[PDB]
């Protein structure tokens, strides 16, 4: 009219109806999964494989949103994925929640400032009142079960038929490099995918491991340097035709001699400069393979790009595709390259460890290569749930059991002060209701006949629904003997982040307008 | 073609009561910020004035305009192209108003002229002097940056100002804002400031952990080329013998050893001990064989530098920048007093401070890496306006609303003359004038003719200057509270506001003719 | 059916705008007359509020409504309904301007009756008494003429009026209208006036020329039948015989020859001489032979007499009317002094003066055989009106705009209380009662601020009531010219003005619904 041009429907009454519709919206496709439960989503982007996936992290990553109020959750969500490592969703219910107990308050008659000074109060009364419920805390990390209950709770958010035998392998895979106290690394630990028997026969092993074939020989000693190469094996020599059928055999003759010398000169100047051994990314050849046989030179197969980029991040060398023979310039600090039969494949292990900065890589195996996706992101969930950098986790009984309590203590110190600062303190307090609504509502029963028995027991904060049949109507189990714990610091971010995008959310809402081009 | 009606008035009008209508939730520390994107998606967030009027897409021509007019008149005073449209359009209303009922432009404009004139010696008689100290500056501060950002962070800013005021200005002259460096880097956290009082460099050596506790340091600038890469060059064109670009290369080669050579002896023959250091800086790279022989001695070398850094050392210090490593005089060797490494990200800084005339500071600001930190940054601009124009006077006036009910007490009641054509074009320009306490009343979440009476018995009553509070809609002084204002910041606006309001009325019919 | 808006009142002030802007063009005696034409093409030409408002098709149901209760309250005092619906207008306007800026219509209408209970102290508190003469009742006369009727006959009228009021008036009572009659004639001229101290009879009798100098004169009236019809006639049904028709023809003729020898002996015996004349007045029809045997003793008798002629006869003088010619008392004889005929037309006229108690006064009329003499008569009657309503107290205020100057200055300046919620009402009250001299100065061919502006410095000045000249546009003093006005009549516009004004705010929302 005066400042768009007819592309979008921004004005003086937007606010209370299309920024909130919006995030109800982008949350409405979000509130099926978060819990132990059979929600699989097929995703169908550029890879045309058809894969279905459970997490929200891949599901949020494909989708492309067109909306300043759903770009201004994914945000908030990166921030805390870089942060901790789970907590995705929580953040989104608990902004859905706090835009749809605000718009009945924005409807009813009341200024944003004083709702924002409300949801302020609120959020700095239940972070000073969140470390008041701690139970359990960890005692010696140097044990296996102590750290194992935690894995197996949780991987069972994640998978729930499998999660014992994961569980025991990742503990064994941290326990043998280093613990939380002092310092540990999160990109030492590699996962390799081998197509073969199923998930029932996998095993752990210290060091590098790589499915690459050796056509040479066993090359075990300690003055072999590696020497990475791009496509050394390209093709040095083009050779064209010249008629249709076949040419002078004298001219193909002296070309493969010449060739023949050139290689021999080049592998020579490579093996005499200090380097026993080469690492190829090419095609192979007749005469290659029997001039590495009878040079006592080790030659690999199969190559992959993910493989060099790695020995290139961890040694520090660099490929030099080049024709002429080069100086030796890839110096680096591995020597003790060892040859193995796993599965009737040839791997190899290196041995670099100076009882500092170990590395480690776990044996995956299974049936198709749609199905190590899943296990890999368990793996790689609790591995980052391991990592605390804190000797005492302070674990709170997690599930639900603390919401309500903190719900109840926010409702009995907003019942105190007086003003018009209490409708936003009850708000708050009521949006912490959304946790048990959506597990009760994924599992197959009704929703308020659990509340209410969850808030007719006693004020004991250990209570929560289970998952079995058993658990569903009555819902009164001890989850502090049964080992249902979750993380203090993680709650405390996802709770913080939530307050921030939902005062940056209520804060920026006007007019969008346009830039001039 | 031919058109002779009251069209044009009437659709000038209407445009800018649109104007007025558009822009006018921006006022108060209590506003709504506003988001702008188009271009690739960038989403940036801005609530200022002139930002937003400079980047923004007009339709209507008028408009356009108008907004090009407001925006001319900006790089006089420090910010004051808010707070001005709205006094424009009620003005125009009021003039479209008298002229549907019956009058000439010429009469209105005269006694909007008259109305001017006596605001403005009604501001120069009720103007008073304050002594300038660290309370008052503090509180511009504060309420510049309570203006600006949110009432959060506008405790720690304002302190790092003041400190950094008071350490540039310390002469008689007019300060200048061309010394003070503000730059940005990437963090984790938010609220993180630093006040330097030395120089900053980006980049540092190649080769680190040596030293790092250099007191009396001496500093050379130069531009020679000591290794600016090892390929094989000759005059820019290509040949085909290669004995001639050989014997190039090894030519530079011992040009480069006899450099190195001569720094070296220049080095001990200046020094010979460890606490006396040498720093050189040089755009060009730097070989780490002749790194690790130039380190054994105790003289470091830095390499890649800006323009700007050699220009601030040689500005600030003092010295001549020569083509040469020859032993010259001592005279062009800089000072430094201490030198510190900070290690973060990937790149080390280099912070120099303790050498002569400190007349550089740094205003270090980080952010969640984002694109608020470019609004911080115009905030602490702003603010740094407003405190370089609150000390060039003398003479503060209270603000908070305080001025204008006094000033349409003093058209309305003390009437100058007796002549109802005056008058007519007085009641007006004195209506137009209470805008701003009604829109701020607005804003804050009240009524708007309750507080108004209200305030406008209070002056009755008592006499004194009664502000706006935004906080229970009582009426209270802002002289004793810490709202100020300027002073030739109002005059300014009427003027600009007089001038607008002057060249619209005579606007009699318009055409549609022109090809350039 | 559902409907929740602000529409009602938009289109409530929309409507009231219009009526108001339909009729202002009728104020002041130097206003534009129109005309109605629709019913077989008669033409009518009016000026007055009432009439005009009466007779008019009105599509809007609003202004209809409005018409009819403004037309209800003109039967209280003389002449009220114009000069009413501006200011209501004025009124409406400034309640949907302050509504639109953000008010509540308690508030208005608290102060509106403040205001008004103002003006009604302030006009109470200014009244003043004048002693009743000629002069003051000519010039009121004069006044209502003018702002009736050209300034060309407006002086046979009003010393005719004063003259029947002077000769009317004479006891302590409030006199009444019932007395006067007004008639009208045809005749070539226009300005044609007569006031008789007599009663008018239309017909006279069918063998004029006999005699006319009567003086004493003896009136009886009663109602038998003296000569209906030769016609044979029964009993209102037809017969076949003959016989019976003839002998009851022959005997209601011998009925009629005892009754005029009865009558004939009995004006031989109350008289017997030619001075002292009998005149006999009868609604039935006079056979000449008889009429010739009654003249030519010396007795009168009339035929074909109304109704209302012998009402009047009875009424002056006080006679008994029988239906009998018998020798009775002679005291239901009226007396006459003096008897005359006048000839002009197709019909006699005979008009009777000097009798007992003159208490029946006649203001003939005539005009050039119109429409105009319905529009004399209606002035003549607004005339007679104003000089009752200016008869029935002692205390006339002046006017010419000289009241509503006084009454804005008293509510604006000197304010009964100190709160902006009332001042918002007593503004707009105040603001509204100058609709009268701009409207007059417009319509007078002057301008409307100029003379404004100068009366309202005469008024600051000197003080007095100055009022509004309708020649030069100079301020003068109307209280030495000859303008006048009543009392009442501003108290009764005054308050049907609140009354329009508080029971028009407080519509809600408009359904559409009924059946009846
Ligand atoms: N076996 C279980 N028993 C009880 N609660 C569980 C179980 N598994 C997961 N949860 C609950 O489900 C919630 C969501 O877990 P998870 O999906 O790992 O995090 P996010 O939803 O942030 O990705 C957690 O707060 C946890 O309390
Ligand atoms: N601390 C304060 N308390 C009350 N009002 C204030 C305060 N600071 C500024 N204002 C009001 O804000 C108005 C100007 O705000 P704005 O248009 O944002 O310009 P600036 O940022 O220069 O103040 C002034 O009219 C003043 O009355
Ligand atoms: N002689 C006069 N000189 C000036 N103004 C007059 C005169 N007579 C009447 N007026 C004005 O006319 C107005 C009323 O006229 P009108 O509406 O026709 O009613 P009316 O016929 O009762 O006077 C009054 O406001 C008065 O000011």
């Amino acid at each position: 009219m005066l400042k768009e041009g007819a592309k979008h429907f921004s004005g003086l009454e937007e606010a209370v109806y299309r920024n909130i519709q919006a995030c109800k919206e982008l949350a409405q496709t979000t509130r099926t999964a978060y819990g132990p439960n059979g929600m699989n989503k097929m995703v169908i982007n550029h890879l045309e494989k058809l894969f279905v996936t459970n997490d929200a992290a891949t599901i949020l990553r494909e989708l492309e949103v067109q909306h300043p109020a759903a770009k201004m959750i994914v945000m908030a969500s990166h921030m805390q994925e870089q942060e901790v490592g789970d907590g995705t969703n929580f953040v989104l219910v608990f902004a859905g929640a706090l835009l749809e107990l605000a718009e009945e308050l924005l409807r009813i008659g009341l200024s944003v400032s004083e709702v924002i000074e409300g949801y302020e109060i609120a959020c700095r009364k239940a972070h000073e009142i969140l470390p008041n419920l701690v139970c359990c805390s960890a005692k010696n990390l140097r044990d296996i079960d102590e750290v194992s209950s935690l894995l197996r709770t949780s991987i069972m958010s994640k998978q729930y038929g499998n999660e014992v035998f994961l569980a025991k392998l990742i503990a064994q895979a941290c326990v043998s490099i280093f613990p939380d106290s002092g310092h540990f690394n999160v990109d030492n630990i590699r996962v390799c995918k081998i197509l073969g028997s199923g998930i029932s026969s996998s095993s752990v092993l210290h060091g590098m491991v790589f499915k690459k074939e050796t056509e040479g020989d066993v090359t075990s000693v300690k003055d072999a340097k590696i020497a990475v190469y791009s496509c050394p094996f390209d093709g040095m020599i083009t050779e064209t035709k010249g008629t249709v059928l076949i040419k002078t055999a004298e001219e193909l003759m002296n070309f493969s001699k010449g060739e023949e010398n050139l290689m021999d000169a080049q592998v020579k100047a490579i093996a005499d400069t200090g380097a026993n051994v080469v690492v190829t990314g090419g095609k192979v050849a007749d005469m290659a393979l029997h001039y590495a046989n009878k040079y006592n030179i080790m030659l690999v197969r199969l190559n992959s790009k993910w493989d060099l980029r790695r020995l290139c991040k961890t040694v520090g060398a660099t490929a030099l595709p080049r024709l002429t023979p080069p100086v030796l310039e890839e110096m680096g600090h591995c020597d003790s390259v060892y040859l193995s039969e796993v599965g009737d494949t040839q791997v190899v292990v290196f041995k670099h460890e100076k009882e500092d900065g170990a590395i480690s890589t776990i044996v995956l195996r299974g049936s198709t290569d749609n199905l190590m996706d899943d296990i890999e992101r368990a793996v790689d969930d609790g591995v980052n749930t391991f990592k605390v950098l804190t000797r005492d986790k302070r674990l709170v009984p997690g599930g639900g059991a603390t919401e309500i309590e903190l719900a109840k203590q926010i409702t009995s110190y907003g019942e105190t002060c007086p003003g018009l600062e209490q409708y936003a303190i009850k708000k708050f307090a009521e949006a912490f209701e959304a946790i048990p609504r959506a597990l009760a509502e994924n599992s197959g029963v009704k929703a308020n006949e659990v509340i209410s028995k969850l808030y007719a027991v006693h004020q004991e904060g250990n209570k929560n629904v289970g998952l079995d049949i058993e658990a569903e109507v009555p819902a009164v189990k001890d989850m502090l003997e049964a080992g249902i714990l979750d993380t203090y610091l993680g709650k405390y971010w996802a709770i913080k982040l939530a307050t921030n995008a939902a005062v940056t959310v209520l804060r920026v809402d006007q007019i969008i307008m346009a830039k001039p081009a | 073609e031919v058109a002779r009606a009251q069209a044009a008035l009437a659709v000038n009008i209407s445009a800018a009561r649109g104007l007025q209508d558009v822009l006018r939730t921006n006022l108060g520390p209590k506003g709504t910020m506003k988001m702008l994107v188009s271009g690739a998606g960038d989403i940036k967030l801005t609530k200022d004035g002139n930002v937003l009027l400079h980047e923004m897409q007009i339709q209507h021509p008028t408009a356009s305009l108008i907004a090009k007019v407001a925006t001319a008149q900006d790089d006089i005073t420090g910010d004051g192209t808010t707070s001005n449209v709205l006094i424009i359009g009620e003005l125009l209303k009021q003039a479209d108003l008298y002229i549907s009922e019956g009058l000439h432009p010429r009469i209105i404009t005269e006694g909007f002229e008259a109305a001017k004139e006596k605001a403005l010696q009604f501001l120069e008689e009720v103007k008073v002097s304050r002594e300038m100290d660290r309370e008052t500056l503090i509180d511009v501060a504060r309420t510049s940056l309570r203006t600006k950002v949110h009432a959060e962070l506008a405790d720690v800013l304002t302190e790092a100002v003041v400190d950094s005021i008071l350490a540039i200005k310390k002469q008689d002259e007019p300060i200048d804002l061309f010394m003070i460096e503000i730059m940005e880097m990437k963090h984790k956290s938010e609220t993180d400031t630093s006040l330097i009082r030395g120089l900053v460099l980006d980049h540092g050596a190649r080769h680190p952990d040596m030293k790092k506790r250099v007191e009396d340091a001496y500093i050379l600038t130069c531009n020679v080329s000591l290794e600016y890469e090892k390929t094989e060059v000759n005059s820019g064109f290509f040949y085909k013998s290669a004995e001639e670009r050989e014997k190039l290369v090894k030519a530079e080669r011992k040009f480069i050893e006899d450099r190195v050579k001569k720094i070296i002896e220049l080095k001990r023959k200046v020094c010979g001990d460890s606490d006396k250091g040498f720093v050189v800086i040089n755009q060009k790279g730097i070989d780490p064989f002749s790194l690790d022989a130039l380190s054994k001695e105790g003289i470091v070398a830095l390499r890649r530098a800006k323009r700007r850094n050699m220009e601030r050392l040689t500005l600030a210090c003092g010295g001549v920048a020569l083509n040469s490593f020859d032993d010259l005089s001592p005279d062009c060797l800089g000072h430094a007093g201490l030198v510190y490494e900070y290690t973060l990200g990937e790149e080390k800084f280099t912070f120099i401070e303790k050498c002569n005339n400190p007349r550089s500071v740094t205003l270090l600001i980080k952010g969640p890496n984002k694109h608020t930190l470019t609004q911080i940054k115009d905030a602490v601009r702003d603010g740094l306006r407003a405190v370089k124009n609150a000390i060039d006077d003398g003479c503060v006036v209270p603000g908070a609303g305080a001025v204008e009910v006094a000033m349409a007490e003093a058209l309305i009641k003390h009437k100058p003359s007796v002549k109802g054509r005056a008058q007519l074009g007085v009641q007006a320009f004195a209506d137009a004038l209470l805008i701003i306490p009604k829109v701020l009343a607005q804003n804050s979440g009240f009524d708007l003719q309750e507080t108004l009476v209200k305030i406008q018995a209070e002056h009755s009553e008592s006499g004194q200057l009664v502000g706006v509070d935004l906080n229970t809609g009582e009426p209270m002084v802002a002289a004793e509270v810490g709202v100020w204002d300027n002073y030739c910041v109002k005059k300014q606006l009427l003027h600009s506001c007089t001038v607008i309001a002057t060249n619209i009325l005579l606007v009699d019919e318009i055409m549609r003719a022109g090809m350039s």
